[PDB]
């Protein structure tokens, strides 16, 4: 099975450099050109540049000829892309791709690397209760001013998921994110059944559980 | 230099047939080959036609691309349309060894039942409100199509200021949620006799309001 595996996810500050890897398996590395793509948040498909691993042979697209480099280490079947000074701009997600089969086209995909450049400095967030029509009552929490993402919010432990609805974030002018968690349930239950928000932020080392009950 | 021109959006009725045209700005089409792509939000693109015509292998026989140089255009041609057409297609060709793709075309598969958001409006919670701090919290979801506008109002009056909204989302129900925040200090949150979030989406309002 033809296989390329990009490098995880990165968030970074302005003015550090980078060097993001894309790894072929099960296919001869040096015999096939490795195209880069760059695709902004909510935008298309730009063309960065190809290289054949063989010899080196390397294309820039215009836009970004001096901006990038790619290259590749053959002995280890791995492509790269590197930047020595990140600007906030190239937030962007990444893909390689294999130019394959008697004409050739892009067979394989790597699985794209997201590359997050922000000035903002990492921040746990401050988790606020959102306290509770017909039989059903709606409750959640706010997950206030946070960096980077992800959040992970979950219900009493994961025991409760269903009427759980769960706001991907907004991004402030400040830098920082925040969301909110809702979940739906019966007004029956309320006072017989505890709530509590579980937010985990890993980036910050920091878990809260949130009990919310009505005001 | 050539850029390659697509239409921003196309939509058509499932079991249809749809057309989308990539048309280039120098040279004559026919110079060079053109690709194909689909990609779903989320994922990787994948090729969906290579050399014009050819159709790699996995692919549905409802893909198939054409050339038209009288008008100087390629064009991707999905006949019986299904839900899962549903994405962004790139046309893809060559300018002297270096790669160009077109902006992009949304397909819209139609059918999608509208629906009006539902909205839920939170006040700042007594916690905040001890941090100095107070955030209104306006949560609109289960509306199509995906596209609605924000008012906030400091009892009839409108607020622009400390107003952040996402952009609408897809949820698992293939419908669309968002949401929007107003920041205050507690001092404005009690000054006032209530606070109210609007959202707007297809001409219609749906009005929430809380009160200190």
């Amino acid at each position: 099975e033809v296989q390329l595996v990009q490098s995880g996810a990165e968030v970074k500050k302005p003015g550090e450099s980078l060097k993001i890897s894309c790894k072929g398996s099960g296919y001869r590395f040096t015999s096939y050109w490795i195209v880069w793509v760059r695709q902004m948040p909510g935008k298309g498909l730009e063309w960065m540049g190809i290289i054949y691993p063989g010899d080196f042979d390397t294309k820039y697209s215009p836009s970004f000829q001096g901006q990038v480099t790619i290259s590749a280490d053959k002995s280890i079947s791995t492509a790269y892309l590197q930047w020595s000074s990140l600007k906030a701009s190239d937030t962007a997600m990444y893909y390689c791709a294999r130019l394959g089969g008697g004409y050739y086209y892009l067979d394989y995909w790597g699985q794209g690397t997201l590359v997050t450049v922000s000035s903002a400095s990492t921040k746990g967030p401050s988790v606020f209760p959102l306290a509770p029509s017909g039989g059903t009552a709606a409750l959640g929490c706010l997950v206030k001013d946070y960096f980077p993402e992800p959040v992970t919010v979950s219900w009493n432990s994961g025991a409760l998921t269903s009427g759980v609805h769960t706001f991907p974030a907004v991004l402030q002018s400040s830098g920082l994110y925040s969301l909110s968690s809702v979940v739906t349930v019966p007004s029956s239950s309320l006072g017989t059944q505890t709530y509590i928000c579980n937010v985990n932020h890993k980036p910050s080392n920091t878990k809260v559980d949130k009990r919310v009950e009505p005001k | 230099n050539f850029m390659l021109t697509q239409p921003h959006s196309v939509s058509e009725s499932p079991g249809k047939t749809v057309t989308i045209s990539c048309t280039r700005s120098s040279g004559s089409v026919a110079s060079d080959y053109v690709q194909w792509y689909q990609q779903r939000p989320g994922s990787a693109p994948t090729t969906v036609v290579y050399e014009d015509n050819q159709r790699p292998s996995g692919v549905p026989d409802r893909f198939s691309g054409s050339i038209d140089s009288s008008s100087n255009s390629a064009s991707l041609t999905i006949s019986g349309l299904k839900t899962e057409d549903e994405a962004d297609y790139y046309c893809q060709s060559y300018d002297n060894s270096s790669w160009v793709f077109g902006g992009g075309t949304k397909l819209t598969v139609l059918g999608q039942p509208k629906a009006a958001p539902s909205v839920t409006l939170f006040p700042p919670s007594s916690e905040e409100l001890q941090a100095n701090k107070a955030t209104l919290v306006c949560l609109i979801s289960d509306f199509y199509p995906g596209a609605v506008t924000v008012a906030w109002k400091a009892d009839s009056s409108p607020v622009k200021a400390g107003v952040e909204t996402t952009t609408p989302s897809k949820q698992s129900n293939n419908k669309y949620a968002a949401s929007s925040y107003l920041s205050l200090t507690p001092e404005q949150w009690k000054s006032h006799r209530s606070y109210s979030c609007q959202v707007t989406h297809e001409g219609s309002t749906v009005e929430k309001t809380v009160a200190p």
